[PDB]
């Protein structure tokens, strides 16, 4: 009856965000007591990120510019997000301090020396109106909280007319040996790579980089035999974080290959597009990209709106 | 029949068919697996003739599944390995691509994608893609991982090898090495039950083999019978023949375990097919179809092919020589008459009249495996009519059915098909030239004959087709045992063996190392290696509790180190067994444990030499200025590198002194 | 004071005949059968004991046991003599039985152990040990008496009558000892063994439901039971007839019991013949690859 | 009167 999809790419790609975008918009809206819930997460998502470059800052012996938010940075190490609850105020002007601090915006500047949620720069705008004890999130932070998923989660669902059943997996190296068992009968695979993977390495991995890995398990996927009679596409995700780290960073550091002219943002995207589509072995088979950002609706909206269309045509019964 | 009959039938039966679901529970006798001191002289022993390289152990039953175990249990590396191994080798077994689908699908999930997924890996990119390419276009040939086994075969003769070496295991693998080497058999092993049949130089009776339980054929043969028909050739010849055909895997031929011969019998150990001969049957049965003979011509054809390729000529083809098993699966038996031909082609007459080819009853004039191809045409029209193509005993004289040499065969047109009339047509052709299976590739040319067009050779390879006869369950499937009879011991009567004549069997006995290992594995692997663990469990805790440790780290340069029992002493116990170490300049001797303490200086040495004592081998040790020593081993593979070990280091250090 | 026997001359003639109607079948077939012939030894052995039994025992006994009373040919030394080779017989005759049963229960049931424990020439030691060495260790004592002239002829050969001279006591305890020894303990060892072999061969039948086979094992188990039943009701006659003559609370026998216990002494003597006259029979029965040499030779 | 024969 129902058909079966799976969203595959490697850790941080952003699978459950395009999860999350499909429940919005073809599913039922989050509702407040969502929110509430979310509220923490946001909360031990700033939490960590605080943590994170805060010992970025420490391994890189990095001074900073204000010794009284040092005390801070202190008690910042001495926070544990296990036994967690609401933010209070003791914490929130540190972490304005800090945030505003040169120095760690320097060292968040040069994130790419280690690992770091992209949602960092959000919540740091975001700043009082997220930390302010009346905290209603809205669907934009929700969609920007990250929650490491782990495991096969199917989520059923339906189009307008037709039932497709999705599945979302974990995209860390460990997980992915847990795939063997959600491939019995898949009508699509969506394949999800992180446009701005380019610049960081892995996570379980300091030293490979991150868009080699992709390409490889683009590769395996593609290879796989039983596979030949089910279509793939190519979600080329967050492509409003690479408009920036391709002005900032220069991907010829990264993939000498690409000689196109630099700043291009539409060079850069075409280039990885056809990185991508070359791995394939075969011609005859055929592979659809649609570059897009899971946190914004619209571009959802508008790639899930020929999404549907291409996988009926493919599946006739 | 008289109860005594009657018993030893239904003994023999209880005998053969006794705990069948438990075959370890067969055995009466227990295999004493020696000390694990032994390691030490037989990892020598076997590196001095290159046998501890990975493919040779790796190659052997035993070895194979001590190095598994070894890797399933303690080597966490080396378990994945194994096992994707084991797996591939059980997915060639499959017989139909309906289940070679599914396994394949299985494997390649559970040992490449997953890890190609992990990026853990460690294969290389052409065996993925060599898989990858068979299987997306639903190729499931048999040969899918043969990439894969040779690089797992690859990875595991790295490292993992060497851990094994050192490992615990490796040492038991050296202990039943030392047992197989130190097998010399005697009548006492085995409980032998009533003749089961009875021909040329002696009976042949069906046996238990006591420390493993294995039913068996033993064929005896009486020395005094072999002297007084100028025998000794042919008896050596048979050996020579069942040693050349038994090495491999055909299950077409009945295959030779062990050799042996007391002071007055030799002995054959050979496979047991309580079904009985094809001739019994026949008679029982009466004449089979062509659809019932088309098993037996197919599965005897592939013996003739197995023996022909090692160029071995069955000169004597026939029913009775056609041993049924269990289930009703024919082998080729009586190697008496076999010959070599690839030295040069026999002349000789030899077989049974009726079935001889004409180039073999022509005297004088040399003949090759076309022989057997005769043979097979006039044995295939017996089954079909109960007789030979020409006259049978009772109907003619033997000459007169020699005449078989100035005619030419009946090829009726009743009884058979017409594509059997064209297969014997060609079978009993009377020029060699022209006959079938003489010409060309040889057993191909009949292989691919009309009358076998229907039939799946590879099938009948692994034995898938059903037998047109299954033997009776609840019979002996031999005649009475007062039916065959026995030699006249009169007959005997003025013969006398000389110390000349027992020479001509001082390399008779022999073991076949493959068939063994086989036999240990089915029966008492287990149970063996686990009492022998808890045996040295128990000593190990008893060492450690009273001190006295089995080696204070074998010392700092010791060459070997093992028992050996100082001999020769009649004012004390003759076998005083101790424990010896060998150094570069002298021999080191240890009493119950408690401190070793020097015998001998390899400077000392005169010469080492090898003599028999009580009947049993033993070293004998001159020493310059009239002193000796006697030391005895208690496996020749001992006595073998203590001789040689001993005699290489005072070789040595008495040319460096010079 | 009766000098001769008062036995019927019917009696002195059908016993006699019933006498030597036993001795040419036991002489005949039992040579035959140590002629035809590791359970082969002691079937050959038992033969040889029982021919004995019969040849040497049987002629002494006719005109000085069977045909007359009164007068004794043989010296004080020669009825010792032959009373021992009576006993030495008997005790042979029936341990050879027992190590029979007990050979044959060691071969049938555990075959792999017979192969050690009967080894051939084990197997000529025991049999040794039994026959000419075991029966000579115990007759010395049961039979080494005679020559007490108790008849009133006194001079004349009918006055002298051999009897065993023991006092009543000391003769009274060795025939006790005689019949433990000669009867119930082999009686005992036949007994258990022959049942646990109708045992096994009762669950072989059950479980075997062929013709041939369930044939074989019926006769078999069925002889086996018939070995028992002839060695009571042939040699319980005897011995109960040796105890009564000692095992008695008086001294005075009344004349009818007179005569009827010479009557009883010439059918328990023509009983225990029997017993040694049946072996060739069962053997030949038993066992159709046996019966056919027998009958060859 | 007692007998003699055994
Ligand atoms: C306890 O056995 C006695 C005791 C007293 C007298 C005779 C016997 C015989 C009973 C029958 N017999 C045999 N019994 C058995 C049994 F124990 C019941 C299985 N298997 C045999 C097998 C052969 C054989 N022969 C005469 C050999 C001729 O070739 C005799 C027996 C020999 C002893
Ligand atoms: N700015 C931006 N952030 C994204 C986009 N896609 C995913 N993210 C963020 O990346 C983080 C990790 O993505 P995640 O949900 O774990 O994807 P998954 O690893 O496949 O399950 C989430 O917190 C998202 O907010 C995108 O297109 N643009
Ligand atoms: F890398 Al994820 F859920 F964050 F698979
Ligand atoms: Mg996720």
């Amino acid at each position: 009856r129902e058909l079966k999809l799976l969203l595959l790419g490697t850790g941080e790609s952003g699978k459950s965000t395009f999860i999350k975008q499909m429940r919005i918009i073809h599913g039922s809206g989050y509702s407040d007591e969502d929110k509430r819930g979310f509220t923490k997460l946001v909360y031990q998502n700033i939490f960590t990120a605080m943590q994170a470059m805060i010992r970025a800052m420490d391994t890189l012996k990095i001074p900073y510019k204000y010794e009284h938010n040092k005390a801070h940075a202190q008690l910042v190490r001495e926070v544990d997000v296990e036994k967690v609850s609401a933010f209070e105020n003791p914490y929130v002007d540190a972490i304005k301090s800090l945030w505003n601090d040169p120095g760690i915006q320097e060292c968040y500047d040069r994130r790419r020396e280690y690992q770091l949620s992209d949602s960092t720069k959000y919540y740091l705008n975001d700043l009082d109106r997220v930390a302010d004890p009346a905290y209603l999130p809205t669907q934009q932070d929700v969609l920007r909280v990250r929650v490491p998923t782990t495991g096969i989660i199917e989520y059923p669902f339906d189009l307008q007319s037709v039932i497709f059943r999705m599945v979302d997996v974990g995209g860390q190296r460990s997980e992915r040996r847990k795939w063997i068992h959600c491939f019995e009968n898949v009508t699509s695979i969506m394949f999800l790579v992180a446009l701005s993977e380019y610049d960081q390495v892995l996570v379980e991995s300091d030293n490979e980089n991150r868009m080699e890995e992709s390409k490889a398990l683009f590769r395996t996927i593609i290879t796989y035999p039983w596979f030949q009679n089910s279509s793939v596409i190519l979600f080329l995700n967050k492509k409003d974080l690479l408009e920036e780290k391709i002005m900032y960073s220069h991907l010829v550091d990264y993939f000498p290959e690409y000689d196109g002219p630099q700043r291009d943002a539409q060079a850069a995207r075409e280039f990885i597009l056809k990185m991508f589509v070359d791995l394939n072995p075969d011609s005859d088979k055929i592979i659809y990209s649609h570059f897009t950002c899971a946190t914004d609706t619209e571009n959802i909206r508008f790639v899930f709106a020929a999404v549907k269309d291409t996988i009926l045509q493919l599946n006739l019964k | 029949a008289d109860l005594e009959a009657v018993l030893a039938d239904v003994s023999y039966l209880m005998a053969m068919e006794k705990s069948k679901a438990t075959p370890a529970a067969r055995a009466s006798k227990k295999i004493l697996l020696p000390e694990p001191s032994i390691r030490s002289v037989m990892q020598k022993y076997l590196e001095d003739r290159g046998e501890v390289t990975f493919e040779k152990i790796f190659s052997q039953k035993l070895g194979y599944l001590l190095f598994r175990d070894f890797c399933l249990k303690h080597l966490e590396e080396a378990k994945p390995l194994v096992e994707f191994y084991e797996e591939i080798k059980k997915y060639e077994k499959l017989e139909t691509e309906e289940e070679r689908l599914v396994c394949s699908r299985e494997i390649f999930d559970t040992y490449i994608m997953k890890e190609l997924l992990a990026c853990s890996h460690p294969f290389s990119k052409s065996a993925i893609e060599h898989v990858q390419g068979h299987l997306v276009k639903k190729q499931v040939p048999p040969d899918l991982f043969q990439p894969y086994i040779e690089e797992i075969c690859q990875n595991l003769r790295g490292d993992v090898f060497q851990k094994f070496i050192e490992s615990d295991k490796f040492t038991r693998f050296c202990q039943w090495k030392n047992v197989e080497l130190n097998i010399h058999l005697t009548m006492n092993d085995f409980s032998v039950h009533r003749i089961i049949g009875r021909g040329g130089f002696g009976e042949v009776y069906g046996c238990r083999k006591a420390d493993t339980g294995k039913m068996y054929a033993m064929k005896c043969l009486d020395k005094k019978r072999i002297k007084m028909k100028q025998g000794e050739t042919l008896a050596l010849n048979e050996r020579i023949m069942l040693s050349l055909v038994s090495t491999g895997d055909c299950p077409f031929i009945v295959c030779m375990s062990y050799a042996f011969h007391t002071p007055d019998k030799l002995s054959f150990i050979l496979d047991l097919m309580n079904g009985g001969d094809l001739h019994y049957h026949l008679s029982q049965h009466g004449v089979f179809s062509e659809p019932d003979m088309i098993f037996y011509a197919a599965e005897i054809i592939l013996g003739l092919e197995h023996m022909h390729n090692r160029f071995v000529v069955y000169r004597d083809l026939k029913p009775a020589n056609i041993l049924l098993d269990e289930h009703g699966h024919v082998r080729i038996s009586d190697l008496g008459l076999a010959c070599d031909f690839s030295k040069k082609k026999p002349h000789a007459s030899v077989g049974t009249h009726g079935y001889m080819a004409p180039e073999v009853l022509q005297k004088g004039v040399a003949y090759d495996s076309s022989a057997d191809w005769f043979s097979l045409g006039c044995m295939l029209f017996k089954l079909l009519r109960g007789h030979s193509p020409f006259r049978q005993h009772k109907t003619k004289d033997k000459h007169e059915i020699d005449r078989m040499t100035l005619t030419m065969a009946v090829e009726l047109p009743d009884s058979f098909s017409p594509e059997l009339r064209s297969l014997l047509e060609g079978l009993l052709q009377r020029d060699v030239n022209r006959r079938l299976g003489c010409l060309g590739r040889g057993a191909q040319e009949v292989k691919e004959s009309p009358f076998f067009r229907d039939l799946d050779w590879q099938m009948v390879f692994l034995q898938k087709y059903p037998p047109p006869l299954i033997p009776p369950r609840g019979e002996v499937n031999a005649a009475d045992a007062f039916d065959i009879g026995s030699f006249d011991e009169e007959d005997t009567k003025g013969i006398k063996l000389l110390d000349s004549d027992q020479e001509l069997y001082r390399n008779f006995p022999l073991t076949i190392s493959e068939r063994w290992q086989q036999e240990v594995a089915e029966t008492v692997f287990d149970t063996i290696n686990a009492e022998t663990d808890r045996l040295e469990a128990r000593k190990k805790t008893k060492n450690k509790q009273l001190g006295h440790e089995e080696d204070y780290a074998l010392g700092k340069d010791c060459i070997m180190h093992g028992y050996m029992s100082k001999m020769g002493n009649p004012f004390l116990t003759q076998w005083q067994r101790r424990y010896f170490y060998l150094f570069p300049n002298r021999l080191e001797w240890r009493g119950e444990g408690e401190a070793p303490q020097s015998l001998l200086t390899m400077e000392e040495i005169q010469s080492v030499e090898e003599t028999q004592i009580k009947e049993r081998k033993c070293l004998l040790l001159k020493i310059r200025g009239g002193k000796q020593f006697v030391l005895q081993c208690d496996s020749d593979p001992e006595l073998v590198q203590w001789k040689k070990e001993l005699r290489d280091a005072y070789r040595e250090a008495q040319q460096l002194v010079q | 004071s009766e000098l001769d026997v008062n036995t019927d001359i019917y009696s002195k003639v059908l016993v006699t005949a019933v006498y030597l109607a036993l001795f040419v079948v036991g002489t005949v077939g039992n040579t035959v059968t140590a002629f035809t012939l590791t359970v082969h030894y002691h079937l050959g052995s038992l033969a040889l004991s029982d021919l004995l039994t019969l040849l040497l025992a049987m002629p002494v006994e006719l005109y000085n046991f069977i045909w007359v009373h009164h007068p004794w040919a043989f010296g004080d030394a020669g009825c010792r003599g032959y009373y021992f080779l009576r006993d030495a017989c008997t005790y042979a005759t029936a341990l050879n039985v027992a190590s029979l049963s007990v050979e044959r229960y060691l071969a049938i049931c555990h075959p792999f152990k017979a192969k050690t424990l009967m080894s051939r020439s084990r197997t000529k030691k025991f049999i040794s040990a039994i026959w000419l060495a075991s029966a000579l260790l115990a007759v010395p004592m049961l039979f080494t008496m005679g020559e007490q002239n108790r008849s009133a002829d006194g001079q004349h050969a009918g006055g002298l009558v051999c009897t065993p001279t023991i006092h009543t006591a000391t003769v009274k305890v060795v025939i006790q000892v005689n019949t433990f020894m000669s009867f119930i303990f082999p009686m005992v060892v036949i007994s258990v063994l022959n049942t646990i072999i109708a045992n096994k061969l009762t669950v072989m039948v059950r479980q075997a439901a062929e013709p041939g086979r369930v044939q074989a094992l019926r006769h078999g188990v069925r002889v086996l039971r018939a070995v028992v039943i002839a060695f009571v009701v042939c040699w319980l006659p005897y011995h109960v007839r040796r105890l009564m003559f000692c095992y008695i609370s008086d001294e005075q026998w009344t004349p009818f019991l007179y005569d009827f216990y010479h009557y009883f002494y010439m059918v328990t003597n023509a009983l225990f013949y029997v017993s040694s006259t049946i072996n060739p029979i069962l053997y030949n029965l038993v066992s159709a690859n046996f019966r056919h040499i027998f009958l060859a030779t | 009167r007692r007998p003699y024969i055994l």
